[PDB]
RNA sequence: AUCGCUUCUUCGGCUUAGCUAAGAUCAAAGUGUAGUAUC
């Protein structure tokens, strides 16, 4: 090995309790204002990054959420389910407007291409 | 009367840490994330 | 897997011999004296019947398996 | 008295076109068994072994090449495939199977032991040295 | 080099099995970490500052 | 290798092979013996 | 009809039935025992025939505990039965 | 022995339905959910803070 | 009831397994009858690949350094077996717990 | 076989010193790996102890463990 | 609405109250009968 | 929840403690005495 | 290689004969360490 | 045991307080 | 002081094919067919 760069210790300061099932996503908005999280309670909850306040719950998924990404180019949030559905959420209406159908069993990661309109 | 069993010790770490129980949403579902 | 005794000009089953021991009999030979009738079984067996007994529960009084045939 | 033992003991005690057409029945039995199960690899080995015996060894290769596509990290299959080629006396095929096996899984010890032994029993011993020399390049432990 | 091991303690009524983690993201500055937890909580981590660099050091050890 | 010496499951309910697995092993899963019962001595104060 | 005293063969068929199907199938186990069917098989197993049912003599401390608990509880016998683990019938006939 | 009620000991793999890479095969049936939606993209506005604007600020 | 118990303890099978076992027996019986009629009097299909006509889904062995054309070839109960040999064959303790002596070592 | 013999040996010390309450637990701890059907010399020496140094409330305690322990062997 | 009244009836006391009027022999029947063991399907528990 | 509730009563349970238990008991005795009630006898052998 | 194959080929009633016997052999291996106390209560006759 | 048997029988056997009578003795432990 | 084939015993390794409201539920008797023993 060579010379570890020194990095400051990491410390804890939140526990946000409010999912009614395991949490298995986080993504942070491009704006750095809020992050989304998705849970085994099939609900997506949007949290405010500084205050930790909760300010949405989005109840579209059918059985479990576990992928969330916030697009760095569009006002959209994408999410993927163990219910075999990938959904697009429109962050100007908080409703769902796209479904991507073809997965044959549980989705468990998604990524949003940094410069193409491709998911 | 059967009551409670749990939290207080971890709430001592709560002296260090900000614990939020957050069962309802701070804005209605019509608030659009500002178009 | 039954032996049915039928009457001349009569289509109905006058007598039914039915037993689990009955099986497909590819060849049956009758003695010229009408005393005995011989039946060959596909599992290399021979069973003898009396033409007048009609003991419909079926029987195996005498049987032989010494032939090396394969049905 | 008729307690546990005697009840369950009593319950226990109750307890050549024809050959060609037989062979067709076996192939269907294997192929449909493969179709459903796929990861069945013990039966995939049996189908390979079965075809071999018949001198249908040309087909048995096809079975093992299909079997390796399913698993490929298959160390049971790779052993069985080489050992099939050895008993058939196919030894250049057996060499090719080992050269693939050790290339694909260089740190499965079993192939290098078996392969060096095959070449040694053939008195290839220069080639048996080269196998050990090639093996040591992997810094095996 | 590894220079923190944090063991999460799960929030009341869950302790032994549920402690697990499965999400992480950094904020866009890279100064807060958010983790998602099998104890049904989100936790957020932050960097200590108070007297750190002199107390902590790392040497060379190649 | 011993640390993952998983005991075989013995159900109180399902049994699709129909096996007989009966008296001792089937109770050995039952675990009934472990929770002892004791009672607050307030009950003696109440009675008397 | 159901009831009456238990033979050997009914206990032994009950044990044997408890081996294959048993610990809560008992409606199915009654299919093997006529005349003793649904509730009575379960009640025979748990009250009499279960292992660990401790069919031996009553010692000093068990008799002490039983009289102590009869004074403490009044008539609670299903609760008293776990503590002395000599069960409900064994407590009551011993107490009387 | 009962065995037709099998669990997923051996799960199937994708990439083999209608048209998945096959797309000349894709077939002319398409009707219900796929046909009509959102054909014009919404690009996020300038000043989403994220890469270049965050460095631009402290 | 002993006889009903023994039978019901043995049965171990569903309806389908018991019935299809007869269908195996009855298909074997039809195989014997239909074979013999074929023997003494002497299927077109498209719904399956015929796995005997040609090597199914043929997967070729890759090339390798060696010659393989060179090689050539030609083609040309433990329970029961015990029986006679078997016929021929002819713990924890508790801790000792004691009360403390009345005359301790100081007193002695 | 010798642990029973050592139990008799140890009981003889405790009974000459007069630690009779300890002697019972020596015998009682030995009685559980003894049977009254062939080890009669053990039960006789305990019985001769309990009639000498014992009383009704513990003689009956001896007879309880005796019938308990024989039941362990007498599965017939 | 007094709500809980059935549960909190705490049979130790109830026997004493019942002991007064329902001449004691019947009082032990009534309170001992409440004690009995509750079964649903495969869940069993004693109604202490 | 009922098994919890019954189990907790053996552990925690005797809630109507000393004072309340004797208070309501004595209250009933004063009341029933003031009625000049009589305890309902065990039903006679040949009660008409 | 035939010699290698031939070496590799070598390594109460409560049960249906093949399957349940092999299962009960397996059970005694894992459970037997813990089970014997309950079995002795059974062999005693639940006394 | 037998001293405690007598004690509790004087608890269980009694008629009720509405049928006035002598308090049968009780014993300490 | 060196030497071989076989039989036997004996040790370790050597697979319950989901789910739910335990999925739901508790007639027995008499007539017809098959199996075993005797003249």
């Amino acid at each position: 090995m060579m010379k570890p760069k020194w990095h400051a210790p990491w410390k804890l300061y939140r526990v946000a309790s409010g999912h009614t099932g395991w949490v298995r996503a986080v993504d942070v908005e491009p704006g750095n204002q809020w992050f989304a999280s998705g849970g085994a309670d099939r609900i997506i909850k949007i949290w405010d990054l500084a205050s930790g306040q909760l300010k949405l719950s989005l109840t579209g998924h059918i059985s479990s959420v576990r992928a969330v990404k916030v697009s760095p180019r569009h006002p959209f949030l994408f999410s993927g389910g163990e219910d075999k559905q990938v959904k697009c959420w429109d962050l100007e209406y908080n409703k769902v407007i796209r479904h991507y159908h073809g997965h044959l069993s549980a989705v468990q990661a998604l990524s949003v291409h940094p410069s193409l309109d491709v998911l | 009367e059967d009551k409670k069993y749990y939290a207080t010790a971890l709430e001592v770490y709560g002296e260090g840490v900000e614990t939020l129980v957050q069962e309802e949403d701070a804005q209605p579902l019509t608030e659009p994330i500002v178009k | 897997k039954s032996v049915r005794i039928w009457e001349w000009e009569i289509p109905v089953d006058t007598k039914l011999i039915q037993n689990v021991g009955l099986h497909a009999i590819p060849t049956m030979t009758k003695s010229p004296n009408d005393k005995w009738v011989v039946g060959q079984c596909m599992d290399n067996r021979i069973v003898l019947f009396q033409l007048v007994d009609d003991k419909l529960r079926f029987s195996k009084k005498k049987a032989f398996r010494g032939h090396n045939a394969a049905g | 008295q008729i307690t546990a033992e005697q009840l369950l003991r009593e319950a226990k005690e109750r307890e050549p076109d024809e050959l060609k057409e037989y062979q067709r029945k076996k192939r269907k039995e294997f192929e449909d068994g493969i179709r459903k199960n796929r990861m069945q690899l013990a039966n995939w080995i049996k189908y390979g072994k079965w075809e071999e015996s018949i001198g249908e060894i040309q087909r048995a290769r096809s079975v093992f090449e299909r079997a390796l596509d399913v698993d490929h990290r298959s160390i049971s299959i790779w052993l069985q495939y080489a050992e099939m080629e050895m008993r058939c006396k196919q030894i250049n095929h057996a060499r090719n199977v080992f050269d693939r096996a050790i290339t694909i899984m260089p740190r499965a010890m079993q192939f290098w032991l078996k392969y060096s032994y095959m070449e040694e029993v053939i008195e290839n011993i220069p080639g048996a040295r080269q196998i050990f020399e090639r093996w040591i390049e992997w810094e095996p432990p | 080099f590894c220079f923190q091991k944090i063991q999460t303690k799960p929030q009341p009524g869950s302790i032994e099995s549920e402690a697990g983690i499965y999400a992480s993201c950094f904020d866009k500055t890279g100064l807060r970490l958010i983790t998602a937890e099998a104890d049904k909580t989100i936790k957020m981590y932050k960097e200590d500052d108070e007297a750190t660099e002199e107390s902590h050091p790392i040497v060379w050890r190649p | 290798q011993n640390d993952w010496k998983i005991p075989p499951c013995i159900s109180n309910w399902k049994n699709p092979k129909g096996f007989t697995v009966g008296l001792d092993k089937r109770l050995a899963a039952d675990g009934r013996g472990l929770q002892q019962t004791h009672i607050n001595e307030n009950f003696a104060k109440l009675a008397d | 009809i159901k009831g009456g005293v238990w033979k050997n063969t009914e206990d032994e068929i009950l044990k044997a039935a408890i081996m294959k199907y048993g610990k809560n199938q008992w409606s199915r186990i009654a299919s093997l025992l006529h005349r003793k069917s649904a509730k009575q098989c379960k009640a025979r197993w748990f009250e009499w025939l279960d292992p660990g049912i401790k069919k031996t003599e009553w010692s000093r401390e068990e008799d002490e505990k039983l009289l102590h608990l009869a004074k403490l509880m009044p008539t609670q016998w299903r609760t008293i039965a776990p503590i002395v683990g000599r069960t409900s019938a064994q407590c009551l006939e011993r107490y009387e | 022995m009962t065995t037709a009620h099998r669990p997923t000991f051996h799960p199937a793999r994708g990439g083999t339905a209608r048209g998945e890479g096959d797309l000349s095969k894709l077939s002319n049936q398409y009707s219900s959910k796929d046909m009509p939606s959102h054909t014009k993209m919404k690009y996020r506005q300038t000043g989403q803070e994220t890469e270049a604007d965050l460095r631009k600020k402290d | 009831m002993l006889s009903e118990a023994r039978a019901r303890l043995a049965n171990t099978q569903g309806k389908k397994a018991k019935r299809k076992a007869r269908e195996r027996q009855l298909s074997d019986a039809r195989r014997l009858a239909s074979l013999q009629k074929r023997r003494e009097m002497r299927k077109p299909k498209r719904n399956q690949i015929d796995y005997s006509e040609e090597i199914p889904f043929e997967k070729h062995v890759p090339a390798g350094f060696h010659n393989p054309s060179e090689d050539r070839y030609v083609v040309e109960e433990m329970e029961m077996r015990r029986e006679d040999r078997e016929k021929l064959k002819k713990k924890k303790r508790s801790k000792l717990v004691l009360p403390e002596p009345q005359i301790s070592d100081r007193e002695l | 076989d010798k642990s029973r013999a050592m139990s008799l040996r140890y009981a003889q010390l405790e009974t000459t010193v007069g630690e009779i309450d300890r002697a019972r637990a020596i015998y009682a701890h030995a009685a559980e790996i003894s049977d009254p059907k062939v080890h009669v010399k053990f039960w006789d020496t305990w019985k001769n102890f309990e009639v000498a140094h014992g009383n009704e409330a513990t003689v009956r305690d001896m007879l309880r463990v005796r019938r308990s322990v024989e039941a362990s062997y007498n599965v017939n | 609405k007094l709500e809980k009244i059935a549960e909190k009836m705490d049979l130790t006391l109830l026997n004493r109250l019942l002991r007064l009027i329902v001449d004691h022999n019947i009082a032990d029947y009534m309170t001992s009968k409440n004690n009995v063991l509750i079964n649903y399907k495969d869940m069993n528990h004693t109604n202490s | 929840s009922e098994q919890e509730r019954q189990h907790n009563y053996l552990k925690d349970g005797p809630y109507i403690s000393a004072e309340e238990a004797v208070a309501i008991y004595t209250t009933t005795v004063h009341w029933l005495e003031s009625r000049r009630f009589s305890p309902i006898p065990f039903p006679p052998l040949s009660y008409k | 290689v035939h010699g290698q194959v031939k070496r590799r080929e070598q390594y109460p009633i409560d049960y249906i004969n093949e399957k349940n016997k092999k299962f009960n052999k397996k059970l005694d291996k894992y459970y037997g360490k813990y089970t014997e106390d309950i079995k002795d209560d059974l062999e005693r006759g639940t006394a | 045991v037998q001293l405690e048997l007598e004690n509790l029988m004087a608890l269980q056997n009694t008629e009720s307080a509405l049928k006035g009578g002598l308090n049968t003795p009780l014993h300490e432990s």
